[PDB]
């Protein structure tokens, strides 16, 4: 009975960032991780980060170190991502993902949202 | 940094047969894999993780089986909405990297 | 057969002599109870998983709920959050003039006069700056949530609490001490009460814990899976003494009615922040034998321990409580060991903050004060056990790191023995 739910976005403009927000419902915000995934034609799905949600705590990708930050709050359950310094290639649709084995060895993550298109234009 | 490969993208097959479908890795992954089944306008859902246990809710049509570095899922048997694309994803180790999918189509 | 319930708590025949029926209650009608008999049963070998357990929940909700609920009669802070005209003009010392000395405010207080001018002195990381100017301040935490004075009747120690299973049920603590608490285990000591737990709150470090069998152990998830939070327990203990050299002066603001605010005077005596001290030799042969013994649960690579990264306070610190203040250590320098593959001198030192106001927990809820206290502070205490967490890298060098994430961690280092049948 786990649920991910996310909104949805509009057009933003190169060189400025951009705001996500997840919120997670039916299961215990604090104990398992909060994982952030991108889809995109000509790409693969390439892997953003981790976030512990009880602490501050979190894990980044080698490409994409500066150009994200990540963001807990537990009084609202949510998990806030900003990609910032937009460029052409970024106009993907993005998905937040709840992990298993929550903290002990985390293998596989399953209970999915919605997921959202961005799109970055001048 | 870990990079797979897979089958072709095209894999023939008719209503309630067997599929094979494979993916090769380049380094020592252990058993730290899992697939995905996607569908267009849909987010995917994990089917088959460590290559031998299922998730509760999926059913026994997806038999996982391989070791080192190359890894095989045998479908039998399917029914038509297993006609999606699938993805390998290994968690060994470091930032994680994805497979390129192939889809199941009818000739 | 294993199933689920709900346990209760019990104490020891100690009694509050100050009689302070809030904290009281953690033994006000907890019957003591102290006949702890063992038991030896043989024929007993499944599969246990302290990770998956079940009695962890109950522990922490419990901690929590006992923390919220000794705080509901004492003293509301709200009509405190207001506009604070901090200015530093004069420093007896050059660290104090952002926003510390003479931190003053509009309050109307008890004798209905609407803009008395009172000040008070306050810890810089608790202050934050309003969007403006700089003479402006406002307090971190009741952004967030509602803030609260602890009363005097609420200082705290760690009893040594129990737990008891009730009628038509038994716990079981397997004997094996190797145990890992992943795996089939063998002959079966059988109680129906557990050895005292403390309910200590702590980052990074076990402290006042319980100790080994003779030599040390690691504790975890199957290894067949990707570990990532490990429970070191240590046969040797050390210890750690820390220690804060100032005396306070501690004055009354009204603004309860009838009822009395505590806030910090000026500060007596050389101005240093605090302090902690280790044993160069003890913690040099603790972390030889810990990287000698998780050796052989990774026998290819390298390992190495790296100080944790950034994202809030707690992480990055190492956090706990002494006489009713919190103090948050560094502790940078002391994992920054690398090794290789294939009994008291020339101590070690570490800063230390402390701090006044913490969000405490319960985010949907309140949140904490801390009343100061005078005289110079020293707090000794054995440390046991380590929580750092695995990371690996694509070169051959596995990283670890303090941490855990998580207070579930520090209860289930010691509550990994029992389950409900
Ligand atoms: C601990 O001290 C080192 C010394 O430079 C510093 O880099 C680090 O940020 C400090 N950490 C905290 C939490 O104060």
């Amino acid at each position: 009975q786990v649920h991910l739910e996310q909104s949805g976005a509009e057009v933003k403009e190169p060189g400025s960032s951009v705001r996500l927000s997840c919120e997670a419902s039916g299961y215990t915000f604090t104990d398992y991780y909060i994982h952030w995934v991108r889809q995109s034609p000509r790409q693969g799905l390439e892997w953003m980060g981790w976030i512990n949600p009880y602490y501050g705590n979190t894990h980044y990708a080698e490409k994409f170190q500066g150009r994200v930050a990540m963001t807990r709050d537990r009084s609202t359950t949510t998990a806030y991502m900003d990609l910032s310094s937009l460029t052409s290639e970024d106009t993907a649709v993005y998905y937040c993902a709840r992990d298993e084995g929550g903290s002990g060895s985390y293998s596989y993550f399953d209970s999915w949202g919605q997921g959202v298109l961005v799109t970055v234009s001048s | 940094d870990i990079q797979m490969t897979q089958s072709p993208s095209s894999l023939s097959a008719s209503v309630g047969d067997t599929v094979t479908i494979t993916c090769r890795a380049s380094q020592d992954i252990n058993n730290h894999l899992s697939w995905y089944q996607q569908k267009p306008g849909r987010a995917p859902k994990a089917l088959i993780y460590s290559a031998s246990s299922l998730e509760t809710g999926v059913p026994s049509r997806f038999s996982g089986s391989g070791s080192g570095t190359d890894y095989t899922l045998t479908i039998s048997s399917l029914q038509p909405e297993d006609f999606a694309t699938y993805y390998c994803q290994h968690y060994s180790t470091s930032p994680y990297t994805f497979g390129r999918g192939t889809k199941v189509d009818i000739k | 057969k294993e199933a689920k319930t709900t346990l209760f708590c019990a104490s020891d025949a100690k009694a509050y002599e100050k009689k302070v029926h809030n904290v009281w209650a953690t033994h006000a009608c907890v019957p003591t109870d102290p006949n702890p008999q063992e038991m030896v049963l043989k024929n007993v070998t499944e599969n246990f998983n302290m990770w998956k357990n079940d009695m962890v929940d109950q522990m922490h909700e419990d901690v929590i709920s006992l923390w919220d609920q000794s705080l509901k009669p004492c003293v509301k802070l709200t009509p405190l959050c207001v506009t604070l005209n901090c200015t530093n003009a004069t420093a007896s010392n050059s660290s104090i003039i952002e926003g510390m000395k003479n931190c003053s405010f509009n309050i109307t207080t008890e004798l209905r006069d609407k803009r008395e001018k009172k000040n008070a002195l306050f810890y810089k990381l608790d202050i934050v700056q309003l969007d403006g100017n700089s003479s402006q301040y406002r307090l971190i935490n009741c952004n967030t949530s509602v803030i609260t004075q602890a009363c005097p009747k609420v200082s705290f120690d760690p009893i040594p609490i129990h737990y008891c299973a009730p009628a038509g049920y038994a716990i079981l603590k397997c004997n094996n001490k190797t145990f890992t608490g992943t795996g089939p285990c063998n002959n079966v000591s059988t109680v129906q009460c557990t050895h005292g737990i403390k309910p200590v709150v702590s980052t990074q470090l076990l402290l006042n814990g319980s100790l080994a069998e003779g030599e040390i152990i690691i504790r975890s998830e199957n290894i067949t899976n990707n570990v990532k939070t490990i429970i070191v327990h240590l046969n040797e203990s050390v210890k750690i003494e820390c220690t804060r050299p100032n005396n306070k002066t501690r004055t009354s603001i009204r603004i309860g009615p009838g009822q009395w605010f505590y806030a910090t005077g000026q500060v007596i005596g050389d101005i240093r922040e605090a302090y902690c001290n280790i044993n160069e030799s003890k913690w040099n042969e603790t972390l030889q034998r810990v990287s000698k013994k998780l050796k052989e649960y990774f026998p290819h690579k390298n390992i190495t321990f790296q100080p944790s990264s950034g994202g809030d306070l707690e992480i990055t610190t190492h956090s706990f409580n002494c006489g009713g203040e919190f103090f948050y250590c560094n502790t940078s320098s002391l994992f920054n060991r690398t090794y290789m593959a294939n009994n008291s001198t020339r101590t070690i030192t570490i800063h230390c903050r402390i701090k006044q106001i913490i969000n405490m927990w319960q985010e949907v809820g309140r949140a904490m004060y801390a009343p100061p206290i005078a005289g110079n502070i020293t707090c000794i205490s054995n440390i046991t056990g380590l929580l750092l967490t695995r990371d690996g890298g694509k070169n051959n060098t596995e990283t670890f790191r303090p941490g855990g994430g998580n207070m579930k961690d520090n209860w289930r280092s010691e509550l990994y023995k029992y389950k409900v049948v």
